[PDB]
RNA sequence: AGCGCCGUGGCGCAGUGGAAGCGCGCAGGGCUCAUAACCCUGAUGUCCUCGGAUCGAAACCGAGCGGCGCUACCA
């Protein structure tokens, strides 16, 4: 009665290759279709990736020659790691905060998780 | 008026240290001005110039900025001094820019009693400033002992008392600090009364902070208590710290506990 | 500035995913495969093929598993067709 | 437009409040189940068992609300040391118009005496069953000594197994036998993972559950089909509660006794010295009535070996300064419950784990240390909490001379020796002194494969004594 | 919770007291048959926020925010 309902929404990723340069122009996308702010999104692929980017508009845009292979497989273990809850299969968690570390909590449950390393 | 030496002569010494601002390149190198004696001229060509390949002519002298430098030749006929900056050093570079800071600091002080009594600089250089050097190794250390002692002064010929008073009143408002003294302290009680052992520990600790320098027995943790006072003249919160542990030692020892010392007095 | 070519029958494009060595690159066909594609004649050491930027790879009938390139789209072409739409256009690829 | 903390407030004013405890009242009169011992504190130690990282907290987090914080840095997320705790109040409806498996509700300790029934279209109020202590367990295999100290502290019982994992999880079987052991024969059996599996599966798993439970001590066990973090299904396990456990026999007339499991010191850090507070030993007391301004002495106490190595225990005499229970200041502390005994006793000896597994006794008693503890022993035929990959289960061997054993005799956590293995009769020498009082129920474990594992039960008949120097 | 710190130009460091700093980045041209290494030259910043002393604060300090390492979950 309550989840009649009861993902296969992740966006195909478009890598954009200006020779030495990057585009990410669908990154918008892929952040409000996995429920997570950009920021964090670009910060996570900054910690994978050792370089830095700009932000314009919505877009990020990172001088570097990089494959959509390695793009998809870091959206995927992000999705893996923070978008998709480990404990119930399910999107509608959102990152919070509880001292001052980052504590990620689930919606559609409830549950009590941390992934912020 | 911005002007006079810093050391005692005029010309820069032998086989001295210095640290010089550079202004112009022209051929044959860099002469510069220096900042740590006097305002004359002095120059490095440019084989004392870079320890490294000489790749980087404009990087590595950056027109208009400072650098330590070290003099070899004096000629004390006109005011022309060689010099050069390959030869510093890593563990020399440190001390040449620590007697810089000190030099530049206590230059500042002058200039604002000079430019308010029309005074030249020179004329305070010789009178205060050059026997407190002598006294003490170097006058920013004696100003330091004049906000502790005023006796330091006392020797000086002053060329007028009212540049001593109003000489207080600044280094008063700018060279204030009172280094902080902390230490640790281990409980390691097994006993049957031990946080009214602490109550009273603390209340004969607390009872000893005087006016100008205050004892607080902070809490942290249970068995580290942690001991913060400010020591004005850094040689008597020792003394007071060690007198907080004999009183706690003396509460503890036959209340039945145990306490132990982790963290002596320390600056 | 020389005309493009279109797709006849058994020659379909493709992006190299990336290229290998030896003279042989894998193609990600836009059929849903990804295959293994060597770089022809006439093309071997005249046209360089990059990384990342769309193609024309003729398929053997007798083997599905390999083929090979055949031509090479200069980017241009390439955004011409993903605007006519020859490809399924879900994998854009652009500068 | 009232704020809803005043909504809350008046509530709990027309809820009937939060009673303070006479100062003096008729003792041999007073029942488990009175007002003045029912409103303010717990009564029965209820405690949840189960595998690793399925959720424990979550499920009493659910049923009561009082958190089990999972503190230390590291220990937030991964396993914690500590036992979790959480204050229950059981509240079932009057109106015997609202149907019966819903009117039950379990509430917070601050909760009132009747506070309104909250299912819509029923005006009658809550009526307090029995207020319950909540005593959590971590559930892994590294950690031993707290599950079993626990288990002795326990009154009832609840375990979780998962739904979409493996039917026989290893450590489920292993915390039940512990239970088993301790005499604890009252268990309720709950299905954590229910909405994401199926209506055949679950039907399986049930299936598997009760073919799991046939050669066990506990046999009609009631199954209760739970969700954790869905937070439903609670009124049906607080009716269960009600049922299916009864009160342990519990008078006032047994001598007075303690048993610390966890050590608070109460140093709040900032504040000043001149205001601060004793010393507190967390403690279960299944046998005793404290009461303010009492002195005790924790009897292992302080340990101490001599320049030649003796063992030297000094009991820790110590003055009540306080009884903190459930959520209230309390004159009276009901024995077979979770309290704090915050004592004049030094904050450095409380400071983690100091006070954890210590027989503690009132003026008017004299416990005795043990250094040789004789004990009759029995054992199982397979091993428990071993995954063994197609093979039989690791078989339990007979004990070896001189061999180091985590015996926990109740809650003391102490390492024991073996002299010489007899057919029913053993003897041990222990390092950690452990005191005895009546016969205390007491756990194995022996060291094979890295960590310890439970092998069997034991209790003592004798041993040698050490008079305690004063 | 308190302590020991920090607050950046894209990232890293730095002096803190005279007030936009250098390398790594990137754009541009330079050497090169040509690429890389190396030359040189740029367009971008609340050095986190509120204040108080100061001729002057980004700097000395306080009253607050955020990120941290411990102490330790400290009824
Ligand atoms: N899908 C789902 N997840 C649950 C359920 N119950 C708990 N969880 C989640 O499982 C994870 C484990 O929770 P936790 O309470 O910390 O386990 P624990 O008992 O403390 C670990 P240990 O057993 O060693 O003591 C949490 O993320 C929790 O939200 C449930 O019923 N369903
Ligand atoms: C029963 S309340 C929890 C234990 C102890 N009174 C603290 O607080
Ligand atoms: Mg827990």
């Amino acid at each position: 009665t309550n989840n009649p309902e009861l993902k296969f929404r992740i966006p195909p990723p478009v890598c954009l290759r200006d020779g030495k340069k990057t585009i990410f122009s669908n990154i918008q996308d892929i952040a409000e279709k996995l429920h997570r702010s950009p920021e964090h999104l670009i910060q996570y692929l900054f910690a994978e990736l050792g370089t830095s980017g700009s932000v314009d508009g919505k877009r990020l845009v990172i001088k570097g020659k990089f494959q959509s292979k390695q793009m998809e497989n870091v959206l995927r273990r992000y999705i893996l790691e923070y978008v998709t809850c480990k404990t119930c299969k399910s999107i509608n968690t959102e990152l919070k905060r509880e001292n001052r570390l980052f504590f990620m909590v689930c919606k559609s449950c409830g549950s009590t998780r941390s992934v912020s390393s | 008026t911005s002007h006079c030496r810093f050391y005692e002569n005029k010309y820069p010494e032998i086989d001295d240290i210095v640290m010089v601002n550079v202004q112009q390149i022209a051929e044959m190198g860099a002469y510069v001005k220096l900042l740590e004696y006097d305002n004359i001229e002095g120059m490095i060509l440019l084989s004392e110039l870079s320890r490294r390949r000489i790749r980087s002519i404009q990087k590595l002298i950056r027109v208009g900025k400072n650098d330590v430098a070290v003099v070899l030749r004096v000629d004390k006929e006109k005011g022309y001094i060689d010099l050069s900056k390959r030869r510093v050093s890593s563990e020399d570079i440190i001390k040449c820019e620590e007697k810089y800071q000190k030099s530049k600091t206590v230059h500042s002080i002058l200039r604002y009693c000079a430019e308010k009594f029309q005074i030249p600089l020179e004329e305070l250089y010789k009178t205060i400033a050059w026997p407190l050097s002598r006294k003490f190794g170097h006058a920013y250390e004696a100003f330091k002992l004049s906000i502790i002692d005023e006796t330091v002064w006392e020797g000086i010929e002053p060329p007028s008392k009212d540049v001593l008073d109003e000489l207080k009143n600044y280094i008063s408002k700018r060279l204030t600090p009172a280094v902080k003294i902390r230490a640790d302290v281990e409980v390691s009680c097994f006993s049957y009364e031990g946080i009214d052992a602490i109550k009273d520990a603390l209340k004969s600790a607390e009872d000893m902070s005087t006016e100008q320098m205050q004892v607080k027995v902070k809490l942290v943790a249970a068995p580290l208590y942690v001991l913060t006072t400010q020591a004005l003249d850094k040689q008597k919160g020792i003394e007071q710290l060690e007198s907080a542990i004999e009183k706690i030692t003396e509460v503890i020892t036959k209340y039945g506990g145990v306490c132990n010392i982790t963290m002596p007095p320390k600056a | 500035k020389r005309e493009l070519i279109y797709k006849e029958e058994g020659q379909e494009y493709a992006q190299i995913t990336k290229m290998l060595g030896n003279g042989r690159v894998e193609a990600s066909c836009f059929d849903g495969n990804k295959r293994m594609a060597h770089i022809r004649g006439k093309l071997r050491k005249k046209v360089w093929m990059g990384q990342g930027d769309i193609i024309l790879v003729s398929l053997r009938d007798f083997q599905d598993d390999q083929c090979d390139v055949v031509h090479k789209y200069n980017l241009d072409e390439a955004r011409t067709l993903k605007n006519q739409g020859e490809l399924p256009e879900n994998a854009k690829i652009n500068e | 437009g009232e704020t809803e903390e005043e909504k809350r407030k008046r509530e709990f004013e027309e809820g009937g409040g939060l009673p303070e405890q006479p100062l003096n009242p008729d003792f041999s009169k007073l029942n488990p189940l009175s007002a003045e011992i029912i409103n303010r504190q717990a009564t029965i130690n209820i405690g949840t068992i189960g595998h690793v990282a399925h959720g424990k907290s979550t499920v009493v987090r659910a049923i009561s609300g009082v958190q089990t914080v999972r503190f230390k840095d590291e220990l937030e997320r991964n396993i914690t040391i500590k036992l979790g705790y959480a204050n229950a109040k059981i509240y079932k409806c009057q109106e015997p118009t609202c149907p019966e498996p819903d009117c039950y509700r379990s509430f917070k300790s601050d909760k009132e005496i009747s506070p309104k029934c909250q299912r819509p279209g029923c005006p009658g109020r809550y009526k307090l069953v029995r207020h319950v202590s909540f005593v959590d367990c971590p559930g892994h295999d590294i950690l031993m000594s707290t599950m079993l100290s626990g288990a002795a502290v326990m009154d009832a019982a609840l375990l979780l197994i998962a739904g979409n994992e493996s039917c026989p999880q290893p450590q489920t079987s292993e915390h039940l036998a512990a239970i088993e052991i301790m005499k604890l024969k009252h268990v309720i059996i709950l299905q954590n993972k229910v909405d994401l599996m199926r209506e055949e599966s679950a039907l399986e798993h049930q299936k598997s559950i009760l073919k799991f439970i046939r050669g066990t001590i506990a046999d009609g066990a009631p199954i209760v089909p739970i969700s954790a973090q869905l937070k439903y299904n609670i009124d049906a396990v607080n009716e269960f509660i009600v049922k299916t456990i009864p009160v342990p026999p519990r008078d006032f007339m047994i001598s007075p006794r303690l048993i610390v499991i966890r050590s608070f010191d109460v140093n709040k850090p900032g504040a000043e010295i001149e205001d601060l507070k004793g010393g507190v030993a967390g403690g279960s007391i299944l046998n005793g009535v404290f009461k303010l301004g009492d002195e005790i002495e924790i009897r292992p106490g302080i340990v101490t070996k001599d320049d030649k190595g003796k063992i030297q225990c000094k009991p820790i005499f110590s003055n009540i300064v306080s009884l903190f229970a459930e959520q209230n200041d309390l004159k009276f502390a009901v024995p077979g419950g979770l309290i704090g005994v915050g004592t004049k006793v030094d904050p450095t000896l409380c400071r983690a784990d100091r006070l954890v597994g210590q027989v503690v006794g009132a003026k008017g008693h004299l416990p005795n240390i043990y250094t040789d503890i004789e004990i009759n022993y029995f054992l199982l035929r397979r091993l428990l909490g071993v995954k063994t990959d197609g093979q039989k289960q690791a078989k339990v061997r007979k004990l070896e001379p001189n061999e180091v054993l985590m015996v926990n005799i109740g809650s003391t956590a102490t390492g024991a020796r073996v002299v010489a293995v007899k057919a029913d009769m053993a003897r041990l020498q222990l390092t950690s002194p452990a005191c005895t009082e009546i016969n205390e129920k007491i756990a194995l474990s022996r060291r094979i494969e890295k960590h310890w594992r439970l092998i069997g039960w034991a209790t003592i008949k004798k041993g040698t004594t050490l008079e305690p120097i004063a």
